[PDB]
């Protein structure tokens, strides 16, 4: 049962667009951060509710 | 040392040699069996002679050294055979063991030999020989004075008069303990056999010898009759109480038979007793007038609904679709149910704007739980929400014809011609959708109320709303049809049904109609395999989640393994996913009376890859565990609360509060904990709008009339088979697949009370019977024996469990005649001191009666 | 009252293990009150069951010693003793019936075996052992040795060799106990050894070597050179040196067995390679066993199986073939069918384990 | 003896389910070499 589960969580995981490394500029207080991002923009981005 | 001379003499020539050879063998037979092994075709030879007159001993000899080869059954037909090499009036390990050996051949032959031949044990054809050592193991028993082994050896070897001439002959009417014997064979006599036509013939036989009378048991003089709906017990059952009549004798039975029997045979029985010359007191028991009053005023007196919970769960969001409105609908209605309530609607009418069609047609028929109770104020709130008096809105007016059946379901006599033609009038024409909506409650309501009892006027009716084809209005007159015609069907209803299933095309219909065919085989067993088979072999998934449902109610009780394989084998290999937890879902009700196995079934299948399995499972130990603990039970679901699916959340929520209505309250220590959690759900807007439902349904059923009223199925409070409750929870099963089916939940509600009694006619007493009880009217939601003084015993809360505990006491005007009754949905203790000092509190049944 | 059953118990138990020469001073004196205390209230209770509570070894320690008839001095018709000791086995096995019992009830088949093998006849053997196979899974690696080795005694006076090899390389897998590498490793290398030479094909005693006395070697060696060099003279003279030695163990049913096999191995290592193989040689060989029965004895050779060769003597020339198989059809698949069927069972075994 | 027949019933649901483990693994295997595949 295990090992049926295990493949399944591959096959999913490995569906994904990409996602791009960027870096922090700096923090802001109303929960955005400021990131430059290596190969687009740079955005002012919507941190993580959970982070 | 050597068998050899022995052996020598046995070939030597002259009779009189061979003779003294086989007595000189027999002393030492045993020990040296393996060398007169090779001599076993000639001593056989002697035997098949009829010349030679020690043949029995050549065969005696040969069976003790068969037996100790392995051959058991060839020895046994030997020894027979000899003609007195037989007998087991010796003891020894030889006779013990082949004895043992003997009874095991007659009852797996007796099996087979029964269902050819009924009369079998009366004849010739199971052989004399074998049959007399069988009557010899019989009085053997009896001499031992312990009959459960008499009874046993012939109940598995399928013969009568065994099981009649051990109950006839030692009665003393100790007299208590023949009873004992009797009420013991007729549990068992149900459970273990699953052949009618053995069962039928044990239970009349022991009605009889009950209906002597002295020392009988009422609950199983009335049992017996309701599961196989004979006229003739019954005419003998009423014409015994009219001879030996007392107020407490005829309110007993008549209150065992509002409970237990169903509406068409109760119907049947009472047309018999006018007939017969009748007493106007049973026939006011059978109203269940009386049931209903227990419930309201319980619910009245002991109430602790906890508005302010409910108050705090709606306002937490409006968000999550018009699916969170169903929910908070649902859970005031169950909290509010009997006690009369209407908190939410007062409140919120802006709330009313937010809902959609359908939540608008579950909140108006929410109304229909609340006010259920009374079926005298129940029509009265209604009424300005009839047509000829309009409504608000059209999407309240259908919901209040599904209100309506609701409160008058199986007493909906008038109401129901009236309906009737509501239904007919709109299939000539109305395609508009607020007159769907209208056709659709009035055909739901009026399924409910007409349910358990043949009107053919009734499927002719519904099975024209199908022939319009309307997704919304198929749905209710399919259900409405196989709610009215349970029972047994017509060969008529099924061909005609699984026919015009593939020929019309709509979901909702095939859904309906599916759900609609499996209602009418209930207790038909093998007569309904043949439905089973035509089902699972169609290839549409709507008819295949209808299928398993067919099994689970043509088998409802009697535990069968054939019918659960049948559901085993669909559920598993089918890819289609619905399947598989409607599936899970039918096994419960199967394995309702072993709920021991259900444990190890699900232990498997709460570990799967589909959700739909886990959904389906927590729901189906839920049903079969319901009426009793199960603390292992209780272990599984708790993984399933916190499943990364939505739907596995509500499921497990919703499952876990039907088992432990005031069992909950730190009874278990983790309770409190998953109470706890449905509060934190409803609190975070976080959660999705399935798992926020989830925690808000399960709510309602936990703290469902106040904390005080239970979900049951294999009931602790009645006791015996509901129709009310199996049908229930599998309407109930959907709810997201059309949205209102909850309000069936309402026919299974029970009441828990522990109240004062009388054998004569009621007035409310209320008094304590102070016997030692554990905490459980003290362990609650929040805002064992040793025989001393307690600290509440006449109502509160209580828990079905604990009011066994407590225990009737001859020390007032109530007397026991039942050491407590051991049911508490109705209470009864008999009254033999009317109208004296011991309480006097009327109730509001004594305001009108 | 519980205590008191249980009680009796522990004490019967408790006599049977002190009774092996602690506090004591006549083990056959005693058999009566051991006898006693066995059968009420505990042989009794136990009707329908099998544990190693009850113990048929300790029982077999004490009756061994009677069986070297120095109690009963052979004064006596027969043994009354013995007889009934067989009769209460025998009782017990009746209660055994192959539902449960597999345990006790085997230890009772090596008692029965080894009467005869003592001095019984070993004919009745056969439904024992049959009767008493139902899946093992109670017995302990010491038994299952013990009841192989009895086993493999059986198999010899029956002619079956082969099967009773199996057996014995099977027994010595089994006992990591120090106390059965004692006398009873002797034993057991004894009959692996006589095995061994009854087949012909005998390898040297190089592995024995180091596991036995030199004093049991020596002789163990001369046994197996006389029948290797393949002389009858030579094998002759060794039964007669060591005349003692082959009544003592009790293998002397060898002198029997391998006097016809002695001189087949004979024949064999002068060579039967080509197509004809000259009659004067293989008959010069023959000569000195017995030159009366020269043709009977080449023809009874052939015939056996053990060798293979066509003769015509209106030729006067012995025809041969290698002695080497081939490999293009079912034999060799056959043993690739055994060993597949061997890795399942062990695999099965694997998986349960 | 209503003892005997109430453990021998206990006993009958456990082996309809022994039965139940077995079928389960078979159609597991199925499923696994499928996933394996689409891999």
């Amino acid at each position: 049962n295990d090992k049926v589960r295990f493949i399944k969580d591959e096959l999913r995981l490995l569906q994904e667009p990409g996602s791009y490394v960027g870096e922090v500029i700096k923090i802001v207080s109303d929960k955005k951060v400021l990131v430059k991002v290596q190969p687009e923009g740079k955005y002012i981005v919507d941190v993580a509710k959970d982070i | 040392t050597t068998a050899a001379p022995l052996l020598a003499l046995l070939r030597e020539n002259q009779d009189s040699v061979k003779t003294y050879a086989l007595e000189s063998i027999n002393n030492v037979v045993d020990q040296l069996w393996s060398e007169i092994s090779n001599e076993l075709p000639d001593i056989e030879a002697l035997y098949d002679d009829d010349t030679f007159s020690d043949r029995e001993m050549a065969a005696l000899i040969a069976s003790k050294v068969y037996y100790n080869l392995g051959e058991y059954e060839s020895a046994v037909k030997y020894a027979l055979a000899a003609k007195d090499r037989f007998d087991i009036d010796e003891k020894s390990q030889f006779v013990e063991t082949i004895v043992s050996k003997s009874i095991e051949m007659y009852v797996q032959e007796a099996s087979k030999q029964y269902t050819k031949d009924e009369q079998f044990y009366t004849k010739d054809i199971i052989d004399p020989k074998l049959t007399s050592i069988f009557e010899r193991m019989i009085e053997k028993c009896l001499k031992a004075s312990e009959l459960k082994l008499a009874l046993g050896i012939a109940l598995e070897g399928y013969r009568l008069d065994i099981i009649e001439s051990a109950l006839k002959s030692k009665l003393d009417q100790s007299t208590s303990e023949n009873v004992k014997i009797i009420n013991y064979l007729l549990t068992l006599a149900i459970t273990t056999v699953t052949n009618s036509k053995f069962r039928s013939s044990i239970l009349r036989k022991s009605f009889d010898f009950l209906m002597n009378m002295p020392n009988c048991d009422y609950l199983t003089l009335n049992k017996v009759v309701v599961n196989l709906n004979d006229a003739g017990l019954a005419l003998q059952l009423f014409k015994k109480l009219k001879e030996e009549n007392d107020e407490g004798l005829s309110a007993q039975i008549a209150f065992d038979l509002v409970s237990s029997a169903s509406q068409q045979l109760l119907e049947i029985l009472v047309t018999e007793l006018t007939a017969q010359g009748y007493d106007p007191a049973l026939l006011n028991i059978l109203s269940g007038l009386p049931t209903c009053d227990y419930y309201n005023t319980f619910l009245l007196n002991n109430k602790n609904i906890d508005i302010g919970l409910l108050n705090k769960s709606k306002s937490s969001l409006d968000g999550k679709f018009s699916l969170f409105h169903t929910a908070v609908s649902v859970a005031n209605g169950f909290m509010h149910a009997g006690t009369t309530d209407n908190s939410f609607i007062k409140a919120n009418l802006p709330w009313l704007g937010k809902a959609q069609n359908w939540a608008k047609f579950t909140a108006t028929a929410s109304l229909g739980v609340i006010h259920k109770g009374n079926l005298l104020e129940g029509k009265k709130v209604m009424a300005p929400y009839l047509p000829g008096s309009r409504a608000s809105s059209r999407f309240i007016k259908g919901g209040s014809l599904y209100g309506l059946g609701l409160i008058y379901a199986g007493f909906g006599r008038d109401t129901t011609d009236y309906l009737k033609n509501i239904i007919v009038e709109n299939s000539g024409t109305s395609g508009d959708e607020d007159v769907d909506v209208l056709l659709h409650g009035a055909s739901l309501g009026i399924g409910l109320a007409a349910m358990g009892s043949a009107n053919i006027e009734v499927y002719e009716a519904l099975k024209e709303v199908l022939y319009n084809d309307s997704a919304t209005s198929g749905e209710a007159a399919a259900l409405g049809m196989g709610l009215c015609m349970l029972g047994t069907g017509k060969p008529e209803a099924i061909h005609d049904m699984f026919t015009y299933s593939q020929e019309t095309q709509h979901g909702n219909i095939t859904r309906g109609l599916a759900v609609g065919l499996a209602l009418i085989n209930y207790g038909r067993q093998e007569l309904a395999d043949d439905l089973i088979t035509k089902m699972l072999a169609s290839d549409e998934s709507l008819l295949r989640y209808g299928g398993a449902f067919t099994i689970a109610l043509a088998y409802a009780g009697t535990g069968n393994n054939s019918a659960v394989k049948r559901l085993l084998h669909v559920a598993v290999s089918d890819s289609n996913d619905d399947v598989r937890r409607a599936a899970v879902i039918a096994l419960g009700f199967v394995l309702l009376r072993d709920y021991t196995t259900v444990p190890r079934i699900v232990q498997l299948l709460s570990k799967s890859h589909n959700a739909h399995v886990r959904c389906g499972t927590a729901f189906a130990l839920g049903i079969a565990c319901a009426g009793k603990g199960l603390q292992s039970a209780i272990d599984v679901l708790d993984p399933l609360t916190k499943d990364p699916v939505d739907f596995v959340r509500q499921a497990a929520m919703i499952a876990l509060s039907m088992i432990l209505i005031q069992q909950t309250e730190k009874l278990n220590p983790q309770v409190a904990d998953i109470n706890k959690n449905f509060l934190s759900v409803i609190t975070n807007k976080h959660q999705e709008g399935l798992a926020k439902f989830g925690a808000c349904v399960a709510q309602g059923i936990m703290n469902a009339g106040g904390r005080n009223v239970t979900i049951q199925l294999e009931n602790a409070d009645t006791g015996t088979l509901d129709t009310k409750s199996v049908v229930g929870l599998v309407m109930f099963s959907q709810f997201w697949y059309w949205f209102p089916l909850a309000h069936f939940l309402s026919l299974s509600f029970t009441p828990t009370t522990v109240i004062g009694i009388r054998g004569s006619d009621q007035a409310i007493p209320k008094f304590q019977m102070n016997c030692y009880a554990k905490e459980d009217a003290f362990s609650y939601p929040r805002m064992k024996y040793s025989s001393k003084p307690y600290k509440v015993d006449n109502m509160t809360r209580i828990l079905p469990q604990q009011s066994r505990y407590i225990s009737f006491i001859k020390d007032d005007r109530f007397v026991p005649v039942r050491k407590f009754k051991g049911n508490n949905g109705v209470v009864v203790l008999r009254d033999r001191e009317p109208k004296e000092p011991v309480a006097l509190i009327e109730t509001v049944r004594q305001m009108k009666d | 009252k519980t205590i008191e059953v249980t009680a009796e118990i522990n004490c019967f138990m408790h006599l049977l293990v002190q009774l092996f020469l602690w506090d004591s001073k006549e083990l056959e004196q005693l058999v009566e009150f051991n006898r006693k205390v066995v059968i009420p209230n505990l042989l009794c209770y136990y009707n329908l069951r099998s544990l190693n509570l009850i113990n048929a070894k300790l029982w077999f320690y004490i009756y061994l010693s009677h069986e070297t008839l120095a109690r009963s001095s052979e004064e006596i018709n027969s043994d009354n003793q013995n007889i009934i000791l067989r009769s209460t086995m025998m009782k017990f096995l009746k209660i055994a019936s192959l539902k449960h019992d597999n345990e006790t009830k085997a230890m009772l088949i090596n008692l029965i075996l080894r009467d005869f093998l003592n001095n019984g006849e070993v004919d009745s053997a056969s439904d024992f052992i049959s009767k008493l196979e139902y899946p093992h899974t109670d017995v302990s690696s010491s038994l299952e040795a013990r009841y192989f080795f009895y086993l493999s005694k059986i198999n010899a006076i029956q002619l079956d060799y082969s099967t009773a090899n199996e057996y014995i390389i099977a027994a010595i897998r089994k006992a990591p106990h120090n106390s059965k590498s004692l006398g009873f490793l002797q034993q057991s290398n004894k009959l692996h050894c006589c095995i061994q030479l009854l087949m012909g094909d005998i390898p040297e005693l190089s592995f024995f070597h180091q596991s036995n006395m030199q004093k049991s070697l020596l002789p163990y060696y001369h046994l197996t050179k006389a029948v290797k060099l393949g002389d009858l003279k030579k094998f002759t003279s060794t039964i007669t040196k060591y005349k003692q030695l082959l009544l003592k163990d009790d293998t002397y049913q060898l002198c029997v067995r391998l006097r016809s096999n002695v001189i087949k191995t004979g024949i064999r290592i002068i060579s039967l390679t080509y197509k004809k193989i000259s009659l004067r040689d293989i008959c010069l060989k023959l000569n000195l066993d017995s030159e009366q029965t020269v043709e009977y004895m080449v023809s009874r050779a052939i015939r056996d199986g053990v060798i293979e060769a066509k003769i015509n003597h209106e030729d006067g020339f012995i025809e041969t073939t290698e002695l080497l198989n081939i490999y293009d059809s079912e034999d060799p698949q056959q043993v690739f069918d055994e060993r597949i069927k061997f890795a399942n069972q062990l695999h099965d075994e694997y998986l349960v384990s | 003896y209503f003892k005997l027949k109430k453990l021998e019933k206990e006993y009958e649901l456990l082996t309809l389910q022994e039965d139940y483990i077995k079928d389960e693994q078979r159609h597991l295997k199925r499923e696994l070499k499928r996933a394996q595949e689409e891999v």
